């Protein structure tokens, strides 16, 4: 049992496995899981029906699977590339050249979501 | 009005009279009146309104031997039913018919507003128990769905109650119902026409509210006459 | 930076042509003002 | 001396007036459309009179002056009427060189502008 | 005027106005001290008015088929239809074209308020070509005025393009003085508001629009004009002809 | 009393009501938007708030009072400031954030000193997770928020359309997190600081579940606000118009007298 | 009606209405130029009412005791109780029995309105 | 008239001719018109109101002789327009400056309403279409905010569009830009009078529309003349 | 009505009365449109206080005993000066408006008052 959450839109609210980018590395949260809280940085969710599969580019969060097995991930902002190339590097560059220009705290910031959704 | 009078007084029928419009013959003693000197009375009409008023209404009436039944279209000043003119006239008429924009966009000939015409003689000791009773539930339900237009607008159909979404279902088809083909207007209008008898139309919409044809669909109650024209129609928009 | 602050952040990278609605863009806009309070008066109103 | 402390006294509740007219819509306001708001009310205050007690011109100039000049807008509502026969009866015994000059001359040099300020100022605390 | 429709020829009437003629009439009967009534009318003042404008007529075929058009003037004040002389024309006549100061300042210049304005003659008075497109524009108003009180954010799909056309269609019927249009060139600007495709073009320029797209249509579709011109109806054709020669234009 | 008196009056009113039933449809309208922004917050509140339940989290202290900047809604601001006064009672020396300037207002009128920060022009939009997390990191900026033992949430609740619950709720700090009876029953990573994250996180997140719900309770409010004024706004609409007309007819006769009078003699 | 008033028996009398006469009467008065007044009702228009109802009465011992009892028909344009014919009557009667057209439509038959209806006299006439 | 009327014709040469205040000239009528024995028109005025105002007003007119340009001040009684006297003066006049309340208790004069003056000379072919242009979107920006006034109570100035809040913005703006010291009424300002030229009206309203002004505050436009004078006037305030 | 004839405090009690009522009278179309929900709480506090003060101004009369029910009150000037007064001075608003109807000075206010609790 999965509640998958965003505060827009609820997505999930029965599977077989999800797979989440946690606290260090991507997990594989099965049937039965030791439960857990992990934060969840800005990266790519699967969910896991069989071996159907839509997966979720992703905001970042919280991931906590339950005493009694459920899961909860919740994030801001969840599809992947039928959703969000050149649309995403007129503002990478605009964070570099942004953070010789304080302000320059989340500028730089951006640009470690940048590279990484860039690596999908 | 004298012409009329003598086909009651001397061939005894029930005959019809129309004014068109009764407003423009108060106005017509309006100015008589002024024109002779006559100090206006209230609201620059004549001081003689009522009497004159009388004079004519009074004259159309049953007799033993047949009666006069007179439709006289009615033009209200200002919109202001108050005006001495409107007050006046509204004081011997028996019932109202209002043919409404409003019911003709709906695509609904005639044209007549449900709930804004009324009688008199819409009364039990008048007209039977029965009859009444139909019109009653009839007018009763067209209200409900009067009121319940503004939430199926916004909200969606499914939002109602059980006795409820029956009964919108049951008035759209009432009102589909209440239209008539006129014999007059088939050189324009290529149906034939019907003329629906009294007994028909309380005994037809006396089945309908008891709910006999919620089966039919709404396509077979428009521009029929009897309820026999609603069992005959149906079968032809499936087989 | 707040975590909450880190992850709008990310979260409005991951919007900032279509696919980006009405109610996307007015997630990345904010009409809000803050304005401090003491003994009453206040430090001046600002953008937040 | 009236003409010059009621500067723009009349256009002013006008503003006033306007302005209490944006306050019904159950509004908070700014630094301008507060500060405005308070004096008007006062100012209003001030006007209001008893009946059978006209007053001298050189006793009204104060008042006025008092009210358009800032150094009634922290004074709570009800102590207006106190405020005038207690800055009155401060201006005859203190201060009567100020209403005989105004009295006499009906007109005000920049030298009774700067002792009415001060003269004023004073009675705030009392 | 009557000496046209006599002799089988067509004459337009326009008294300008029947509001300073009333009042002259009652000059007279007050100095004749024949008695007054309402605003110290004679009572007679309305047959003044219907013993003149009854004089417009349509004569039949046996009588020369000769014609004469009314139009005469009235002055309310401030808008008060209710007035004694007001009423008198009001119901003497066929129909008012009623003008407003707000539409006017608006810019909505004629200033006629469609809500309030009718001919009871109608559509057998009425070009078949216009009558094909002007059916629709009735309506696209009507609606447009039961929600032009919704153009102050939250709009839904449906009630939000209603307030595109309205807006668009009522910047179509703004007109320059003397200038008055061609049929041939009334339809086409009708078609393109009527079906939409002014819809895209931004409110500003619908000025500029209705200008060259007459001059693109007599530079490169003269013959559609002069079809509408001399049949006065559309034929299938002739709408497919003006649904492609419209977005043809748009398109640029 | 003159026509010209009673056509303005008349005429005023034909327009409040136009305009309060515009403002009605604006607000059904507003309100499918409504329901798929406090569903879309209820559901991430059973899934956010439940980790707290099984880890059996409890606990100077620091108010979040949650309403708008916009009047016309019933008694939204009235009764919520009056359910934050209740609380208030049991400890006067609270610190409290206004989100809204109408219950600002009411705050202001009856404990002005406990009032730091104030959250302006809200109202407007549905609320969003910027807005919810740039006020979270005020709070923890200028109000130092992560040092209060206690903080809570005042918002409304609502329960249907017809009407709404002033309610509370807390947002527990890192220290309460952490000490919490069954926080060892979840493998956390000992590491970097979870708790910490947790806590800013839930600050915003369960501030835009309150407003959330909130803003659905006074759109709800708003309408039948609206519904109501129109209702009344069209009744005082008849009884005008019926005056109307008796002084149009008045005025009517009275001219009438006078010129009778004069061709009298 | 008198009569009976007169001659020691009781008698209940309906004028249906005084409207409508109050209009016949200000016909003549116009017809005989009578200056119009009010809603162009002649100055002694009340008179012509209060004459007539003042003639309603209950009779001492000392006359047999007789009663005559008036129901005057009032009809009101639009609800309004203020106009000059239904203030003039309201000041004549002793009370009137007020029937709210809105009650009446509603199906509330009699449509009395309770706090618009009261009678001046008859508490101590109802039966105990 | 009888004076002008000979400098007209006879020194065959422009004369200016200032009325104040024609009004009286009707009324003056009216007061004897009683007891010269006519029945009373309406309002009270008497039966030869416009006829008499005809054969005045139309010996003030310029001719093939020599020129007139007449000023008159028209009295409204009651504040009401529609009364008889205003109303018939109307039709008589080349240009009319309707001075209303409203405006002078907003403290804007001259308090002229800037929607109801009218003139025969506001035209393309005679001001110039960029003169005409500029009046008109001014004309268009006002109204705009007239109609907008009702939506400021009821739901403060908050709840406008994105563009309506701008149109508002910029019309109380131009609002106050129409008002300005006169010479002759400077005992009721204090403010020296201001003498505007044409050119630079149009020039700074032309302006002002194309939103070149709009981070300068109200009180800047507010009883001042040309654009200068408000450029002027903002840094007398920033001081 | 004047300070010198009915005195300083009559007079005073008198004018705050008229003032309050006329507060109220001034709002009777916002009450009556958009209700007691839309105002100031200032003004909410006024309105409240004369609907009371304007219920305290009804009285049972002796010879209308058969329309009212209850016996007849006659109030003398002192009682109704200090009754006011103290109604103008927030010391009865924790009461029921109905308590304020057909009663005499306020010593019947409380009697009204308590015996409406049970």
């Amino acid at each position: 049992k999965l509640q998958f959450a965003l505060p827009h839109e609820t997505l999930y609210s029965e599977v077989t496995q999800v797979n989440l980018p946690a606290k260090s590395g991507r997990i594989g949260v099965l049937a039965n899981h030791v439960p857990t809280v992990e934060q969840l940085l800005p990266g790519v969710v699967e969910v896991m029906e069989g071996s159907n599969s839509k997966k979720f580019f992703i905001s970042g969060g919280f991931a906590t699977v339950q005493p009694d097995s459920q899961l909860c991930v919740t994030a801001i902002e969840a599809p992947l590339e039928s959703f969000s190339e050149n649309i995403k590097n007129l503002l990478a560059e605009a964070k570099k050249n942004v953070s010789s220009s304080r302000e320059a705290a989340e500028a730089a910031i951006q640009v470690e979501v940048l590279e990484n959704l860039q690596s999908v | 009005l004298t012409i009329a009078e003598y086909f009651r007084d001397e061939e005894g029928q029930d005959v019809l009279l129309f004014i068109d419009n009764i407003f423009r013959f108060t106005q017509a003693g309006s100015e008589v009146s002024a024109l002779l000197g006559r100090i206006p009375s209230a609201v620059g009409y004549q001081p003689t309104l009522a009497t004159d008023m009388g004079l004519l209404q009074e004259r159309i009436t049953t007799t033993k031997k047949g009666s006069v039944t007179s439709v006289q279209a009615v033009y209200v000043p200002a919109d202001d039913l108050t005006d001495p003119a409107p007050a006046t006239t509204f004081a011997h008429l028996d019932a109202t018919t209002v043919l409404s924009r409003g019911i003709s966009e709906l695509g609904i000939y005639p044209a007549v507003d449900p709930l804004d015409s009324k009688s008199r003689l819409l009364d039990a000791a008048v007209v039977g128990q029965e009859h009444y009773d139909v019109a009653s539930k009839v007018q009763e339900t067209l209200q409900t769905y009067k009121s319940l237009q503004d939430i199926i607008a916004i909200l969606g159909m499914d939002e109602l109650s059980e006795q409820d979404k029956l009964t919108v279902e049951r008035a759209r088809k009432i009102q589909r119902f209440l239209s008539q083909p006129f014999a007059v207007a088939e050189v324009f209008t290529g149906i034939p026409g019907k003329l629906v008898r009294l007994k028909d139309t309380v005994a037809s919409f006396k089945a309908v509210l008891e709910g006999k044809y919620d089966n039919i669909p709404e396509h077979a109650f428009y521009m029929v006459g009897g309820i026999e024209d609603v069992v005959a129609k149906a079968e032809k928009l499936a087989a | 930076i707040s975590y909450a602050a880190y992850l709008n952040v990310a979260a409005q990278a991951i919007r900032s042509t279509e696919l980006q609605t009405a109610s996307v863009l007015n997630r990345s806009q904010t009409d809000a003002f803050y304005t401090q309070y003491k003994n009453a008066s206040e430090p001046t109103p600002i953008t937040k | 001396a009236l003409k010059q402390v009621a500067g723009s006294l009349k256009l002013f509740l006008a503003q006033y007036r306007e302005v209490a007219a944006f306050a019904q819509f159950g509004s908070d306001l700014d630094a301008s459309t507060k500060q405005t708001l308070v004096r008007g009310e006062r100012l209003t205050q001030l006007l209001k009179q008893n009946q059978y007690s006209p007053l001298a011109t050189e006793e009204q100039v104060p008042l006025i002056y008092a009210g358009v000049n800032g150094h009634l807008d922290g004074i709570e509502l009800s102590r207006i009427g106190e405020f005038e026969s207690s800055f009155l009866s401060y201006l005859k015994s203190n201060h009567n060189e100020l209403l005989t000059e105004i009295r006499e001359k009906g007109e005000l040099s920049k030298e009774l502008l700067a002792s009415l300020k001060s003269a004023t100022e004073s009675f705030v605390a009392t | 005027g009557e000496w046209f429709r006599d002799n089988g020829k067509h004459a337009l009437i326009v008294y300008d106005d029947l509001s300073k003629q009333a009042v002259a009439y009652r000059q007279l009967s007050l100095l004749l001290r024949r008695p007054p009534g309402r605003e110290a009318y004679p009572g007679d003042v309305f047959y003044l008015h219907s013993r003149l404008l009854e004089r417009a007529a349509k004569l039949s075929e046996k009588e020369g088929s000769g014609s004469l058009t009314a139009l005469p003037v009235i002055e309310t004040q401030g808008g008060d239809v209710s007035a004694y002389i007001p009423t008198n024309v009001i119901s003497i006549t066929d129909g008012q074209i009623f003008l407003e100061a707000e539409l006017f300042y608006k810019g909505i210049r004629p200033a006629i308020n469609v809500g309030l304005s009718v001919s009871r003659v109608g559509s057998a008075a009425q070009v078949k070509a216009l009558k094909q497109v002007a059916g629709s524009l009735k309506l696209f108003l009507a609606q447009y005025r039961e929600v032009a009180a919704f153009a102050q954010s939250d709009l839904d799909a449906s009630t939000k393009q209603t307030l595109v056309r309205g807006e668009r269609l009522t910047q179509l019927l703004k007109q320059n003085q003397y200038s008055p249009l061609a049929t041939e060139e009334q339809v086409p600007l009708i078609y393109a508001g009527v079906n939409g495709h002014l819809d895209g073009i931004e409110l500003s320029r619908i000025g500029e629009f209705e200008s060259s797209f007459l001059s693109y249509l007599k530079s490169n579709h003269n013959e559609l004009l002069t079809e509408i011109r001399e049949k006065g109806e559309l034929s299938k054709e002739l709408l497919a002809s003006l649904k492609s020669a419209t977005e043809s234009f748009v398109a640029t | 009393a003159t026509l010209k008196e009673v056509e303005m009056r008349l005429k005023s009113i034909k327009n409040i009501e136009k305009i309060t039933k515009t403002m009605k449809i604006v607000a059904s309208t507003r309100l499918s938007k409504a329901e798929k922004a406090k569903i879309s917050a209820k559901k991430m509140d059973e899934a956010e708030q439940l980790f707290y339940k099984n880890a059996e989290t409890k606990n100077k202290e620091l108010i979040v009072a949650i309403t708008s900047d916009k009047g016309l809604c019933g008694s939204i601001h009235s009764q919520l400031a009056k359910a934050v006064r209740r609380h208030l009672n049991d400890q006067p020396n609270a610190d409290i954030v206004t989100i809204g300037d109408k219950i600002k207002m009411q705050l202001l009128r009856t404990h002005p000193n406990n009032i730091k920060l104030s959250i302006n022009g809200i109202g407007k939009d549905a609320p969003t997770f910027q807005e919810s997390a740039l006020i979270a990191d005020k709070l923890l900026s200028v109000m130092k928020a992560g040092t209060y033992p206690k903080i809570s949430i005042f918002y409304n609740d609502p329960v249907s359309s017809l009407s709404f619950e002033p309610s509370e709720k807390p947002i527990f700090n890192a220290k309460t997190i952490e000490q919490s009876p069954s926080f060892g029953k979840f493998e956390i990573d000992t590491d970097a600081n979870v708790p910490r994250d947790l806590f800013e996180y839930t600050l915003a997140n369960q501030m835009l579940t309150a407003m959330a719900q909130g803003y659905a309770a006074e759109i709800s409010a708003r309408r039948n606000a609206m519904d109501n004024a129109s209702k009344n706004a069209g009744d005082m609409i008849n009884r005008y118009s019926i005056l109307y007309n008796r002084t149009r007819q008045a005025v009517i006769t009275n001219e009438l007298v006078d010129t009778i009078t004069g061709a009298s003699s």
